[PDB]
C-alpha cells in the first residue's frame, strides 16, 4: 500500500 | 485512532514511523526524543505470543512525516537503527508492564520544520499533569476503526482515575501504567488503535508551555469500545532507565 | 533543551487547532 522507500535506504 | 482527525502540517514533529523494510509498511508509532534516540513501546518490537522479535537491521525509522503511504521526498528522514534497548522487567508474558523501548539512531535526524524532539517528564510536571480529567493527545496511524488514514491522526483524550481504569478489565493493572479515555457517558469519544502502538500520548505544560511525552500508547481490549480504556506506558516511572540507557550508551 | 517547541507552532506564537482544549482540561 505505501509508496517505496527509496531504494538507498 | 478512532474518532480523531487529521493532524495539522507540523503539529506533531516528534511523530516517528517505526517501517517494515521487507515487506515495507507501517509497524508501530514512536517518538523523537532526541536527535538521535527514538522512543517506543516494547511490545512493537517484541512480543513472543504472535512470533515478534525484530533486530536492528530489520527496522526503518521515518521521521517528519504527515502522509501514512507516501515517500516524503524533501520532508521525511528515513533512519538506520545502531541499537535496540528493551527493559529487562517487561512483562510480554502477563499484562505488558514496562511497555518501553529505546531505539539509538545510526546518525542523528537533521531538526527541521517537520522534526522536533519532545521533552521527558520531570516529576513535578508529572505530578502537576497526570490528573484525573486532565486532557492528553495520541497521534498515529493506526486503523481509523476496530481503518488505515491517508495523513497522520490526533486525538485529545481526559486520563482516566486508576479505580475506573482497574474496574474497566480483567487485566492486572499496574503503577507503570495509566489509562485514557471519555466515559460512555461523556458522550465524546475516541482512542488509540491497531498500528498506533509506541506512538506518544502528549500533554502541554501550562507553565513553560512546551510539550511532555507523559505515556506511550500501550494497550487496548478492542478500539474505542464504551466502558474500554486505552492503556498507555507511565512514562515518568521509567525514566530512571531511559536516562542510565542514554548516560551510558551514548 | 529546545525540546517540545514545535517550529510551526510555538516558535511563532501560533497555536493548533485543539491545543486549548487541553489547556482548559487542567
Ligand atoms: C493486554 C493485551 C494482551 C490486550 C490486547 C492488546 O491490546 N495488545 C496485545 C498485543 C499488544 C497490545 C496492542 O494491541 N496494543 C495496541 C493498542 C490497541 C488499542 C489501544 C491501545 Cl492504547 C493500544
Ligand atoms: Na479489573
Ligand atoms: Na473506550
Amino acid at each position: 500500500d505505501f509508496e517505496e522507500i527509496p531504494e538507498e535506504y | 485512532i478512532v474518532e480523531g482527525s487529521d493532524a495539522e502540517i507540523g503539529m506533531s514533529p516528534w511523530q516517528v514511523m517505526l517501517f517494515r523494510k521487507s515487506p515495507q509498511e507501517l509497524l508501530c508509532g514512536a517518538s523523537l526524543i532526541s536527535d538521535r534516540w527514538v522512543l517506543t513501546a516494547a511490545h512493537c518490537l517484541l512480543y513472543p505470543p504472535w512470533d515478534k522479535n525484530f533486530t536492528e537491521n530489520d527496522l526503518l525509522v521515518r521521521i517528519g512525516k504527515h502522509s501514512r503511504t507516501r515517500y516524503e521526498r524533501n520532508i521525511e528522514k528515513i533512519s538506520m537503527l545502531e541499537k535496540i534497548y528493551i527493559h529487562p522487567r517487561y512483562n510480554w508474558r502477563e499484562n505488558l508492564d514496562r511497555d518501553i523501548a529505546l531505539m539509538k539512531l545510526k546518525k542523528p535526524v537533521a531538526f527541521s520544520d517537520y522534526i522536533h524532539p519532545v521533552c521527558l517528564p520531570d516529576r513535578e510536571t508529572a505530578a502537576s499533569l497526570l490528573q484525573a480529567g486532565y486532557k492528553g493527545r495520541v497521534t498515529g496511524w493506526g486503523n481509523l476503526k476496530e481503518g488505515q488514514p491517508s495523513v497522520l491522526q490526533v486525538v485529545n483524550l481526559p486520563i482516566v482515575e486508576r479505580p475506573v481504569c482497574k474496574d474497566s478489565t480483567r487485566i492486572r493493572i499496574t503503577d507503570n501504567m495509566f489509562c485514557a479515555g471519555y466515559k460512555p457517558d461523556e458522550g465524546k469519544r475516541g482512542d488509540a488503535c491497531e498500528g498506533d502502538s509506541g506512538g506518544p500520548f502528549v500533554m502541554k505544560s501550562p507553565f513553560n508551555n512546551r510539550w511532555y511525552q507523559m505515556g506511550i500508547v500501550s494497550w487496548g481490549e478492542g478500539c474505542d469500545r464504551d466502558g474500554k480504556y486505552g492503556f498507555y506506558t507511565h512514562v515518568f516511572r521509567l525514566k530512571k532507565w531511559i536516562q542510565k540507557v542514554i548516560d551510558q550508551f551514548g | 533543551a529546545d525540546c517540545g517547541l514545535r517550529p510551526l507552532f510555538e516558535k511563532k506564537s501560533l497555536e493548533d487547532k485543539t491545543e486549548r482544549e487541553l489547556l482548559e482540561s487542567y
